[PDB]
């Protein structure tokens, strides 16, 4: 069980950032997928899963209109990709971005990314 | 032999139980034999069943207490008439004898001697 | 609603002491130990359980509403930022 | 004192055995379920512990459907000489819905071919004017077998021997719990095999009023099941008046297009009723309002996303596949005439959320209409919260299978005892 | 009916014993299977009914001495008040040596003991 | 001791663990080749135990009869076994299980009959 992440990236403001994520080592379709962002000296911040069966994303109120959570399985089912897509880079939108793999109903993330630096 | 009674009278014919008690044991053809195995054993199996709930448990010859449709005499009944005649007179009055027995006779019976001893 | 808190703030145990986190939530909890620079780590799931593949030092346990973790026999290497999460609330964590 | 034997007393422990069909030219195979007035006998003095998200009836009700699915597409014609290069034009110069696609096509000789043409929908090609079939790269396709239909007819599920299915009586029944009510039955009521993902059609309703019923409501990432005590009636209709032509691609092959429409083209499309969608959504609202603060803000809203099949309410109307455009019912702001939905028509199916393997449907010739009664919802909640909103929600069968044997059971029977009497063997 | 007097407590649940008694006897193995679990069940309860003396009888009585230690209560209550389910918890736990007791102590010494005075 | 533990041991000593015996004799590839064991079983079994019912002795490990026979029974019961009592006595076996099954079983029932 072993994910991947992209790299670095610098946008100007008023643009859109895409980060992908990568599941290669596990039965893909029967765990979800989450997505967290932590701030420069602050706590990690929850952005919503996306169901890979079906697809559908479940954003909060505060990225509503503004995140997209998109997934491309490949042929045989082998392998997975997991994009975020941000429409409208503010000002504060800088921070670090993991995906992590829940294992179950407790909600415990035992598998992460290895981040993204997002910088405006 | 097997059935070799048929046409003799309920009185001879009671004489020779064991015979015919023996034979209820005994890819198109590899479905159409297990299937004839699991018919025959849940049949033997229900008719025993049956025997057992009424008291009857190892025995071709039992005696039970309800008393006793049919008007004709004793010597009438096994000495002309043989067992199939009887049985196509008196289809209609078995499920009356079937729950009697079961429910209460051997029902009652089971619990004096409980209360006895 | 789901209302969480960790007061212990900042701590200051010593190399081979044993040291307490304290947090109060309702629901499931997990703590996670992050290094500075690295991806997030778990250490105890559902809050008393701990998984495959860390020492047995690290233990948690919950009474009531009151959940805490202790380490026992510090080494140099647990210097790192301790925090729980229930469901998608986190708080910033003790360091 | 001394140890007695009972034989034949009442006990039953929980265990999961295979049930059977009872029912009174169909997928579903009912011809070999066994012919089935049922009897219902009334337990009193009981409190039965039940539990509807983690019972195995589900589980074998899906799988035992899916086994029905798979066994009916043997026999009928495998289409994988359809995967050629088609050429598409516009049908009339709503638009660009449908289009004329010629191709070439083998026939009852090998040296020989010949050219045809049909009538395919926007939905079921991708271009390379050059079009394909939208799978032939993932799956291959075997027809539908017109001889069958597809209509749902009531399925039983009844126990073999030494086992019993256990009821729950009680009207303002919770998900999971203790039944002061329980009576014991042989096996279930009809049960219908649709197939749906945001409303429920041609269910049971409720006996009191509607009921809210979530594994733990306060994780967002299970979904909410309404049941309605009311339906709420819905026509759909597909307007178009279509030609099915027959095409011989082999020794006794046949391939079904679709030869013209007479008329106009018109929009398939569903009506519900205001009024009393509004009044459903009030008595929603008033029960979702007992699951947070009394003065919370409630809002409905568009589906987030996904695939076709869960961002739309999808079913099949008399052999056609529908898929509707919902959006104009969960607009709402809750604080304390008639709809139209536009749909869209598909043929290509890939069922049961499988990507191995596919089905195609033929044309149905006449015009279509269903007249059917909503009675359920699947929803989601948006998390990260006052002014919780909810999204609809689905893709997954069990929540539709589930939605019917929340109450039954099954129990094993123990026929042996040992107790304590003063009697003592001779 | 069957299970009807489940909710009845031991002494009125013990008159109804042959309801139960004469009701434990793709689609097409779903079928055989069943039919042969059923046939499986009952020879497995008739068979440790019979190799204990008791084949035939609902009701046996046997000579297998009861000691307070698996459980104690007033006859009176055990008959009167409580329910088979509830007592089915309480004694779980050691059935099996009961039924090891029963096993030979109830009718293999006393079958010796037929065999040698007839 | 255990399952067939008594095989070696003489006939007296052997009649004494009949239970042991007697407990065990009840209870896609692989899927179906199952399934004919366990209808073999069951036959087998219900073979067994209709052929006691007929003589009188169901339900019964040591059952008693009223058919009357060197061989004298201090040397069979003292210094022989099971396996050598089959091959040296199986040839009668067939009029053995004749006789018991109608000379005085069906009788029985007859003057069982009679008296009542
Ligand atoms: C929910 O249940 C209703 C039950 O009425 C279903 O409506 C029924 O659908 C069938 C299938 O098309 C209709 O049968 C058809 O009738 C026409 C006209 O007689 C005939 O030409 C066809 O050959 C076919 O037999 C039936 O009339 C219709 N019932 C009503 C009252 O309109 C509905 O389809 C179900 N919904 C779902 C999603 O399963
Ligand atoms: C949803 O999950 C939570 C956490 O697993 C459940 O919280 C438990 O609730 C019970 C009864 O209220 C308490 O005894 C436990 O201590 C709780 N566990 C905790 C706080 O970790 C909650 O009950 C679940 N919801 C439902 C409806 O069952
Ligand atoms: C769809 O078109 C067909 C023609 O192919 C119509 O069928 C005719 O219907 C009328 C009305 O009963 C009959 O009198 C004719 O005999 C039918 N066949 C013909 C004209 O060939 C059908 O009615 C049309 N559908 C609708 C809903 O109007
Ligand atoms: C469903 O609702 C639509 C919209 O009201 C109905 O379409 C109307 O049909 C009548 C009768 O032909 C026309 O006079 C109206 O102009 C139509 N409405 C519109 C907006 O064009 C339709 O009849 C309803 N019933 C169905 C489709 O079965
Ligand atoms: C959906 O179709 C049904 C059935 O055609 C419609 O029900 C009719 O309602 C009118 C009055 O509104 C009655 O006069 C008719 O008798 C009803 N039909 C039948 C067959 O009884 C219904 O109006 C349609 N529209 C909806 C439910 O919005
Ligand atoms: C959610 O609602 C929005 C608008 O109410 C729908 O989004 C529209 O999608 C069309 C499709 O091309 C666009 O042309 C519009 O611009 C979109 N609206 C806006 C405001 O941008 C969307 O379809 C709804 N959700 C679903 C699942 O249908
Ligand atoms: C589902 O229905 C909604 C409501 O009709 C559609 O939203 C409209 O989309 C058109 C497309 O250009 C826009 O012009 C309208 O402004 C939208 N309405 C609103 C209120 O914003 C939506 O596009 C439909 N979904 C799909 C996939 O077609
Ligand atoms: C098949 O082709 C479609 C159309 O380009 C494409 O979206 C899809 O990803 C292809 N299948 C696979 C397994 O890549
Ligand atoms: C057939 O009937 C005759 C006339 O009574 C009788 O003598 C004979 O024994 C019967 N045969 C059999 C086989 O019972
Ligand atoms: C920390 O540990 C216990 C758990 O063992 C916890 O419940 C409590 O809040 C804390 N106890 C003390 C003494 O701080
Ligand atoms: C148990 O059920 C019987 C039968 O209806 C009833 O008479 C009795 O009162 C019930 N027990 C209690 C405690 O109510
Ligand atoms: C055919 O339909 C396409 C797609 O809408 C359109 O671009 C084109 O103008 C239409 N007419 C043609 C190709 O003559
Ligand atoms: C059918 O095959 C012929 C080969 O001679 C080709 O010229 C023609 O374009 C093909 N038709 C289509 C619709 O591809
Ligand atoms: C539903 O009806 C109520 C009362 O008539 C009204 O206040 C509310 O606005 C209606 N809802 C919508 C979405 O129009
Ligand atoms: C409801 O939908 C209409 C069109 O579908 C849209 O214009 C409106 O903003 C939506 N919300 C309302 C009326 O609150
Ligand atoms: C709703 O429709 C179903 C099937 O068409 C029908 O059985 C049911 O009776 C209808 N609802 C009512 C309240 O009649």
């Amino acid at each position: 069980v072993q994910l991947l992440q992209s790299g670095a990236a610098v946008t100007k403001p008023g643009a859109s950032v895409r980060v992908s994520c990568e599941a290669s080592g596990y039965n893909i379709r029967d765990y979800f997928i989450h997505w967290w962002r932590q701030a420069p000296g602050q706590g990690l911040q929850w952005v919503g899963w996306i169901n890979p069966k079906t697809g559908q994303p479940n954003n909060p109120r505060q990225f509503q209109g503004r995140v997209s959570l998109t997934r491309h399985a490949s042929w045989d089912f082998d392998t997975f990709s997991f994009y975020m897509d941000l429409k409208a880079l503010r000002s504060d939108d800088t921070a670090v971005y993991f995906c992590a793999r829940q294992r179950s109903d407790y909600w415990d993330f035992d598998v992460w990314g290895s981040g993204t630096q997002v910088t405006v | 032999g097997f059935l070799g009674a048929a046409g003799s009278t309920m009185g001879a014919a009671s004489m020779t139980l064991t015979v015919q008690a023996r034979n209820l044991l005994s890819t198109v053809w590899g479905i159409k034999q297990l299937q004839a195995r699991v018919l025959a054993v849940e049949r033997y199996l229900r008719d025993q069943q049956l025997l057992g709930i009424w008291g009857c448990s190892g025995k071709l010859i039992c005696c039970t207490n309800v008393p006793w449709w049919s008007n004709r005499n004793l010597s009438e009944i096994w000495d002309n008439m043989t067992w199939l005649q009887w049985d196509k007179e008196i289809s209609n009055y078995t499920q009356i004898i079937y729950g009697l027995l079961e429910e209460s006779q051997n029902q009652q019976e089971k619990n004096e001697q409980d209360l006895l001893a | 609603d789901i209302q969480m808190t960790q007061s212990p703030s900042s701590l200051s145990a010593s190399v081979g002491d044993t040291v307490t986190i304290t947090c109060q939530a309702n629901g499931y909890l997990n703590w996670y130990q992050q290094r500075r620079g690295k991806a997030p780590k778990l250490l105890i799931y559902d809050g008393s359980k701990l998984e495959r593949g860390v020492p047995s030092r690290f233990s948690g346990r919950r009474w009531g509403q009151e959940y805490n973790l202790t380490i026992n026999n510090l080494q140099p290497e647990d210097i790192a930022t301790y925090f729980c999460q229930v469901y998608e609330f986190v708080v910033p964590g003790t360091r | 004192l001394w140890v007695t034997v009972y034989y034949g007393v009442p006990v039953w422990k929980d265990a999961e055995t295979t049930l059977f069909c009872a029912s009174d030219h169909n997928v579903w195979a009912t011809h070999a379920c066994v012919p089935t007035n049922p009897q219902e006998i009334h337990l009193e003095n009981v409190t039965e512990e039940f539990n509807m998200w983690k019972n195995n009836m589900v589980e074998q009700m899906h799988t035992d459907i899916i086994s029905l699915w798979d066994q009916s597409l043997k026999p009928c014609v495998k289409l994988t000489p359809l995967c050629v290069t088609l050429q598409c034009t516009n049908v009339t110069n709503m638009r660009g819905e449908l289009k004329n696609c010629s191709f070439n096509m083998t026939t009852e000789l090998r040296d020989k071919k010949q050219k045809v043409y049909s009538l395919f929908y926007r939905l079921d090609v991708v271009q390379i004017k050059e079009y394909r079939l939208i799978n032939c790269n993932t799956s291959a396709i075997t027809q539908a077998c017109p001889k069958v239909s597809f209509e749902p007819i009531p399925i039983h599920y009844c126990a073999p021997a030494g086992f019993a299915i256990l009821k729950c009586k009680d009207k303002k029944f919770n998900g999971t719990g203790p039944c002061p009510s329980v009576s014991t039955v042989q096996c279930t009521h009809g049960i219908k095999p649709v197939v749906s993902t945001q409303l429920l059609l041609n269910g049971s309703l409720a006996e009191e009023e509607v009921m809210i019923r979530s594994e733990n409501i306060t994780n967002n990432a299970k979904n909410i099941l309404v049941q309605f005590n009311t339906p709420v009636q819905i026509n759909c209709t597909r307007p178009n008046n279509n030609t099915r032509k027959s095409i011989r691609i082999g020794p006794g092959q046949a391939f079904y297009a679709t030869g013209d429409i007479i008329g106009d083209i018109r929009q398939a499309h569903c009506n519900v009723s205001k009024a009393t969608w509004n009044e459903t959504l009030g008595k929603v609202v008033k029960q979702l309002r007992k699951h947070f603060g009394n003065n919370t803000i409630i809002r409905f809203a568009n589906s987030s996303g996904g695939d076709l099949e869960v961002t739309t309410h999808s079913f099949n109307c008399g052999g056609e596949f529908f898929y509707c455009n919902t959006s104009g019912l969960f607009n709402s702001t809750w604080i304390s005439d008639s709809i139209t939905l536009p749909c869209r028509i598909k043929q290509i199916i890939n069922m049961w959320q499988r990507i191995g393997q596919a089905m195609y449907a033929p044309p149905i010739q006449g015009v279509i209409r269903c007249v059917s009664n909503i009675t359920g919802l699947i929803l989601t909640r948006d998390g990260g919260s006052t002014t919780e909103t909810f999204r609809p929600g689905g893709g997954d069968m069990r929540d539709n299978w589930r939605s019917e044997l929340y109450k039954y059971k099954v129990v094993k029977i123990e026929p042996l005892g040992v107790a304590p009497t003063r009697c003592k063997r001779r």
